[PDB]
């Protein structure tokens, strides 16, 4: 029945509430720090000029 | 796979005969098709070309006027026509399956060959014959005379295998890329002109010879031979 | 009633997990970014056109030597494409007309595609043969597929149009794992770099965070208002992009556990139907419904850049793993490579 | 005076023309029926540059007084131009009225190189009546007797009246059928385009070819038909060759 | 180019060949999508026109291939998918007359008509509408009224007359009457006048299409 089925919900975000979160500032210095240490090999960020262009 | 030829049989001299090949187990109308002669002594050389749909046909310079080729896609047969045979025609001729697209392997699958006896850029082979050890590094050399590094990256080198009494088969196609069949004991190097051909940790069934072949123009050009013993 | 309870146990796990989140919150991206430079101006030329399509296509995946693509449409073709050259390299038929999407395997031996057949068709490019040929039909998915990604030449996880994803193994056409969960039916999925787990987004306005070896859901993530179609990881792994029918692109974390970012602007007003980054990560194309694409400076939430060569909705789009080009091929039957 | 008229219509006429020479030439996807608008604009470019050369020449004539005296047969090539500048229209028609009184073999049956080889006769029939006016009337390098010129000038006048009928006819049968039993049409538009095609084939695109191929035979007195008649006819000439872009190629795509 | 780079051009100019051939067609050709609710009498009418997703029958009649497509037995969401039947040539929607007081179901038929036949992807396209099941009908109207369905309703119930309240309230659903062209039909599980009707509706599309082609829209 529908039993069944809240009860697998309760099951579920009872598994889902308890992970060790980390703070979003760290997370956000963490993808602007992958951002930083990438950006010389992105070909559409710094655009790459016509000879080593394939295209 | 199977390519298998007709129409063997010796001939006289200012004769004629229609060489065929039936192809089947693979998509034969998608296959560019070619003829490629072997002398009974010397090495191997290309006849004919014709391509996916029959709309590109070359011939080499010592064939252009006198043979003729023709393929039939529905009913998967490749025929090669001869007139006025001269005594430089007493050979074996192979049917070779091969395909062109981006990362295709051509000249990859061989047919058995037929006999018939009539009663640009050149290939060095480095060393006629190499005294083989089992077991030990093998370095085959092979020299073009024009560049084979294309603007593009590739590098047309062809590296081939005949076993004796055995049909030959592709090794290393464009200079460095290995065909599929064929373990990791053999591999192809190369810079601009001068090539090699590794084979390391030499077993069985690896004694015969070993041919260069260029495809970066026509006419496509063999070496003269390589023989293991 | 004991199911009364149930349900108040259900909405105080959904507070805790609410409070527990905002917890987290002690800075934005934005205020954390802005202080950097920004991108400028992105100004992507047309490079190439491929035009052998004659109906609208619906998806496309890059190959990963870059050079290579596949692009499916509703003529029953599934088209693979050099890229450099513009030479067609396949065309393989199909046999289903109505096909929502197709993926290029890694190794580039296989291509996969599904539709409305409930179905997703693999197909075998490396023949002895000469033809590419069927290699697989894996049914038992009951609602049209809706993205199909390889995770070796073996594994491949499906998404359906019956709130379900599923982790199959090809060589036997079983479905090894079934990833229930959601409650509308689930658009997009992307694969982790790592290929450990999975992100999928559906029409609940969630998405959810799977995980391919073990089954089941790890995190849930809400905060669209309508039906989210496109999805994408960033390439660390650590986040993903989201972007729906609210006119709205979304970025989320997997260890923050919330929203980071909402690329939005007032003159959208129309869906989202396709998302990719760019390899480094700084900016995120979208793919629109207005005929464009646009180009988001991914940390600072400004437009850096509009793809503007198509005349009809642009339905998908991909960077290279180089990150040399990208692909957005469109409903007007024409794909575009910029750079 | 109408001089410089014809001078503005034909430029406007060639950007128009080489823009559906462009546009359709590579930028767009044809189909079988943009063959005949593609051709056309090829048969109206001609057309309207070789009035350019003829109104530059005639207009230095009255300023700086040059008077350069060209080759006599690009007034030739300028007819086999209008000539299937008016082919074009005719067919035009006689498609359109075939897709609608026969719509499943339109649909279906019709081969997909038919517009091609129907052009290719029509240019094929415009350049020989061309060539032979040329050839027996004077506008060639040689020359004929003018008492063979008018017989060819006259079939080639007949064969202007029948695109007049068989465009009459074509478009009758078309609005005859649309008015018999039509459901999801918009027929205004139809009624409206179709008498439009008709009214501007009738008063611009034929008065130039009867007043240069039948009225110099049957009224012998160009006191006032060179200077009167003539520069009037072949700016309404130029105005259905400025007009053929916008109605065939603009207005629907 | 290399020699290797030609051959590959001319792979891909045999390519564009058979595509231009089969995409050229596959434009020949009549596609219609078949719609309605849940036993409503489309299996008869699959029957009538021959003789897990999504199933598509094939058949010709009078030199046209008609294709067309049952996509009922997905059950999802319709929003998802239905913009992929853009350029259908016609809808052919079924109505069960009989399955008018039954549990009522006349209201998700007109619920789904009035989703359909104000679709923004269906805006142009003709709706063939089939009322299915008349010789049940008449047997159900000689026992039982008509005002379960319509409390508005007021008018004599014998057979023809309650047939034609449900045509006109069937008909006027759509806020737009004059791009569309709805046909309507009325059928048994006996009669071959159906493909017929069908075929009729398809040639007026397909004349608007001609002119549309030679550039009249
Ligand atoms: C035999 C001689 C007279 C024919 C040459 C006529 C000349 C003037 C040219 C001008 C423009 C040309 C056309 C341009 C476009 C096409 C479309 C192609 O799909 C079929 C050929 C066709 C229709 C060409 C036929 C030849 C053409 C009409």
């Amino acid at each position: 029945a529908s039993i069944a089925q809240a009860r697998k919900l309760v099951e579920q975000l009872k598994m889902e509430a308890n992970i060790d979160r980390i703070k979003v500032s760290k997370a956000a210095a963490d993808l602007m720090a992958y951002c930083e240490a990438h950006a010389k090999e992105d070909p559409l960020l710094t655009p790459v000029p016509a000879s080593e262009n394939p295209f | 796979v199977q390519l298998v030829e007709s129409g063997g049989g010796l001939v006289q001299p200012g004769g004629s005969r229609k060489l065929s090949c039936s192809a089947s187990g693979f998509a034969f109308s998608s296959f560019g098709m070619h003829w490629v002669r072997q002398a009974p002594e010397k090495g191997l050389e290309w006849v004919a070309y014709i391509s996916s749909g029959s709309g590109t046909i070359y011939y080499a310079d010592t064939v252009k006027g006198r043979f003729t080729i023709s393929r039939d896609d529905p009913k998967n047969t490749l025929f090669l026509q001869m007139t006025s045979l001269r005594s430089e025609d007493t050979a074996m001729y192979y049917c070779v399956r091969s395909i062109y697209y981006y990362g295709s392997s051509p000249f990859d699958f061989w047919g058995q060959g037929t006999t018939l006896t009539v009663s640009d850029i050149v290939m060095t082979q480095a060393t006629s014959s190499v005294p083989v050890t089992p077991g030990e590094s093998v370095s085959i050399s092979c020299r073009s005379s024009k560049s084979l590094l294309h603007s593009n990256g590739n590098t047309y080198l062809y590296w081939f295998l005949q076993r004796p009494g055995q049909s030959p088969q592709l090794l290393i196609y464009r200079m460095s890329n290995l065909a599929s069949g064929v373990p990791d004991r053999f591999s192809g190097s190369g810079s601009g002109t001068a090539f090699t051909l590794t084979i390391s940790r030499l077993e069985a069934e690896d004694v015969g010879v070993y041919y260069c072949m260029q495809h970066l123009e026509y006419p496509l050009t063999f070496g003269a031979g390589t023989k293991l013993e | 009633s004991e199911l009364d309870q149930l349900r108040q146990e259900a909405e105080q796990l959904k507070n805790q997990i609410r409070d527990a989140r905002k917890a987290c919150a002690d800075a934005t991206l934005s205020q954390i970014t802005n202080n950097i430079d920004p991108v400028g101006r992105i100004q992507m030329r047309t490079r190439r056109t491929l035009r052998g399509h004659l109906a609208k296509i619906y998806a496309m995946h890059w190959g990963t030597d870059s050079r290579l693509l596949v692009s499916a449409s509703q003529d029953g073709k599934l088209i693979i494409w050099d890229s450099y050259t513009t030479n067609k390299v396949h065309a393989i038929p199909l046999r289903s007309s109505w096909v929502m999407t197709c993926a290029y395997a890694p190794s580039g031996n296989y291509v996969a595609c599904g539709g409305l057949d409930n179905i997703c068709s693999i197909y075998n490019l490396k023949t002895r043969e000469g033809n590419v040929r069927v290699s697989r039909e894996l049914a038992g998915h009951t609602g049209y597929l809706s993205c199909c990604r390889f995770l070796d030449d073996n594994q491949i996880v499906t998404s359906s149009g019956d709130t379900t994803c599923a982790l199959w193994d090809i060589e036997t056409g079983q479905q090894t794992t079934t990833f229930t969960g959601h409650t509308g039916d689930v658009m997009s999925l992307s694969l982790a770099p790592d290929t450990r787990l999975f992100v999928s987004g559906a029409c609940d306005a969630s998405a959810k965070l799977w995980d391919v070896r073990e089954g089941m859901c790890r995190q849930t993530f809400t905060g669209h208002e309508s039906d989210i179609n496109a999805i994408c990881f960033f390439p660390n792994g650590n986040a993903f992009a989201t972007g729906s029918d609210d006119a709205t692109c979304r970025l989320f974390d997997l260890r923050a556990d919330q929203e980071l970012m909402t690329y939005s602007h007032d003159n959208i007003i129309c869906g989202i139907t396709s998302v990719s980054f760019s390899k480094s990560g700084r900016l995120l194309l979208a793919g629109y419904d207005d005929f464009n694409c646009n180009v988001w400076d991914a940390l600072k939430a400004d437009r850096a850049g509009v793809l503007a060569g198509h005349d009809n909705r642009v339905s998908c789009l991909g960077v290279t793993d180089d990150g040399m080009a990208v692909a957005t091929g469109s409903w007007d039957s024409f794909l575009k490579i910029w750079n | 005076i109408p001089v410089f008229l014809i001078l503005f219509i034909a430029l406007v006429g060639l950007v128009g023309n080489g823009f559906v020479l462009w546009l359709l030439g590579f930028r767009m996807r044809r189909n079988a029926f943009s063959v005949y608008v593609l051709s056309l604009a090829g048969a109206d470019f001609l057309f309207l540059c070789f009035q350019i050369i003829n109104c530059l020449v005639y207009l230095s004539n009255f300023f700086c007084s040059i008077s350069i005296n060209f080759p006599s047969f690009f007034t030739t090539v300028m007819t086999c131009a209008y000539l299937a500048g008016l082919s074009m229209l005719s067919t035009v028609s006689t498609e359109r009225c075939l897709s609608v009184l026969w719509p499943i073999w339109y649909r279906c049956r019709r081969p997909r190189h038919l517009s091609a080889v129907v052009c290719v006769l029509l240019w094929a029939l415009s350049l020989l009546l061309s060539i032979l006016e040329g050839k027996f009337c004077g506008f060639l390098f040689s020359d004929g007797d003018s008492g063979w010129c008018q017989t060819f000038d006259f079939i080639t006048a007949a064969w202007l009246i029948f695109l007049f009928m068989v465009l009459c006819g074509s478009s009758l049968a078309l609005l005859v059928r649309i008015l018999c039993g039509s459901r999801g049409l918009p027929l205004t538009r139809l009624y409206l385009t179709i008498l439009l095609t008709v009214l501007v084939f009738l008063l611009c695109g034929l008065p130039f070819g009867i007043q240069w191929f039948l009225i110099l035979w049957i009224w012998k007195d160009s006191d006032v038909l060179f200077c009167h008649i003539h520069p009037v006819s072949v700016v309404l000439s130029s105005l259905n060759s400025s007009a053929n872009p916008i109605i065939y190629f603009f207005v629907g795509s | 180019l290399s020699a290797e780079d030609k051959a590959a051009v001319e792979r891909s100019k045999m390519i564009d060949r058979n595509l231009r051939e089969d995409g050229e067609k596959a434009a020949r050709e009549v596609k219609l999508l078949l719609l309605g609710a849940g036993e409503s009498g489309k299996s008869t009418i699959v029957k009538q026109m021959k003789i897990t997703g999504i199933v598509e029958t094939h058949f010709t009649f009078k030199d046209l291939h008609f294709k067309m497509f049952d996509v009922g037995g997905q059950r999802s969401e319709r929003k998802k998918w239905i913009h992929c039947f853009e350029g259908v040539t016609a809808i052919i929607f079924c109505v069960a007359l009989s399955d008018y007081d039954l549990v009522n179901r006349m209201h998700e038929s007109m619920k789904l008509f009035d989703s359909i036949c104000n679709n923004k992807w269906f805006t142009d396209t003709s709706i063939i509408l089939f009322l299915n099941k008349k010789d049940l009908f008449e047997e159900k109207i000689k026992k039982s009224p008509l005002t379960i369905c319509y409390p508005e309703y007021a008018g004599s119930n014998t057979y023809e007359e309650a047939a034609a309240y449900i045509q006109c309230q069937f008909e006027d659903l759509n806020k737009r009457k004059d791009t569309k062209e709805i046909y309507t039909h009325f059928t048994c599980a006996t009669d071959t006048k159906n493909v017929q009707f069908v075929f009729d509706a398809v040639t007026d599309v397909i004349i608007k299409n001609n002119l549309k082609d030679c550039g009249l829209f």
